[PDB]
């Protein structure tokens, strides 16, 4: 629940 | 940190905190954005991410977002802090 995957939320969807 | 006499492109992430009743997707949106433009390495800046994250959310935010756990992402602590995520499960209330 970091950075990455505020990345990867914003990018992707999971 | 340090060796920095000019840097200031926005590092002011500690200023993005969760109302008492701010919307966590609100929050997020801001808090995101001005990470991407913290001035430090991704790791260094993703380990005080998921302290900070949970940190400067309200009272309320934390307690649902800490009965999801990090076993939960980022995805489903938005749409938990919109309600419980899905209705017509567990007919305790709805």
């Amino acid at each position: 629940i970091t950075f990455l995957d505020l990345l990867l939320y914003y990018g992707k969807k999971k | 940190s340090g060796l920095v006499p000019r840097g200031s492109h926005m590092t002011s992430i500690l200023d993005i905190r969760q109302g008492p009743k701010e919307p966590f997707r609100d929050y997020v949106d801001r808090f995101y954005k001005t990470l991407r433009a913290e001035q430090a390495s991704q790791e260094v800046k993703n380990a005080a991410t998921e302290t900070l994250l949970v940190q400067n959310a309200n009272p309320d935010c934390k307690t649902i977002l800490k009965a999801l756990g990090p076993a939960a992402t980022l995805e489903e602590m938005m749409t938990a802090c919109q309600g419980v995520g899905g209705p017509g499960h567990k007919a305790r209330v709805l």
